[PDB]
């Protein structure tokens, strides 16, 4: 993951210094779409469909 | 239209919104198109893009 925000323009320091956060942040938007299962998932709906 | 009766329905997007989406295009050309990554803005002088 590191690696690949590398790659996408950010550089290595903030990467070095603010491991916690950005792996926090990760947490979260990989916990959001678990309790995000209802009709506002557009992909959900269609599923359904 | 109605002598066998039916109803062109107008389109979402209205004339003002396409002349203000193209306008943002026309103005984003020369930003994005400098170095890959999507976060910056880099509105150059067209003639140096």
């Amino acid at each position: 993951i590191f690696y690949r925000l590398n790659g996408v323009g950010i550089t290595q320091q903030v990467l070095s210094e603010n491991q916690k956060l950005i792996a926090n942040k990760f947490n979260q938007a990989l916990g959001a779409m678990q309790t995000g299962f209802t009709t506002t998932n557009e992909a959900f709906q269609k599923v359904q469909d | 239209q109605y002598v066998a009766g039916y109803k062109v329905l107008p389109p979402l997007m209205d004339v003002n919104m396409e002349a203000a989406y193209t306008s943002s295009l026309l103005g984003s050309i020369a930003g994005v198109g400098w170095t890959a990554g999507l976060s910056s803005f880099a509105a150059i002088p067209f003639a140096q893009s």
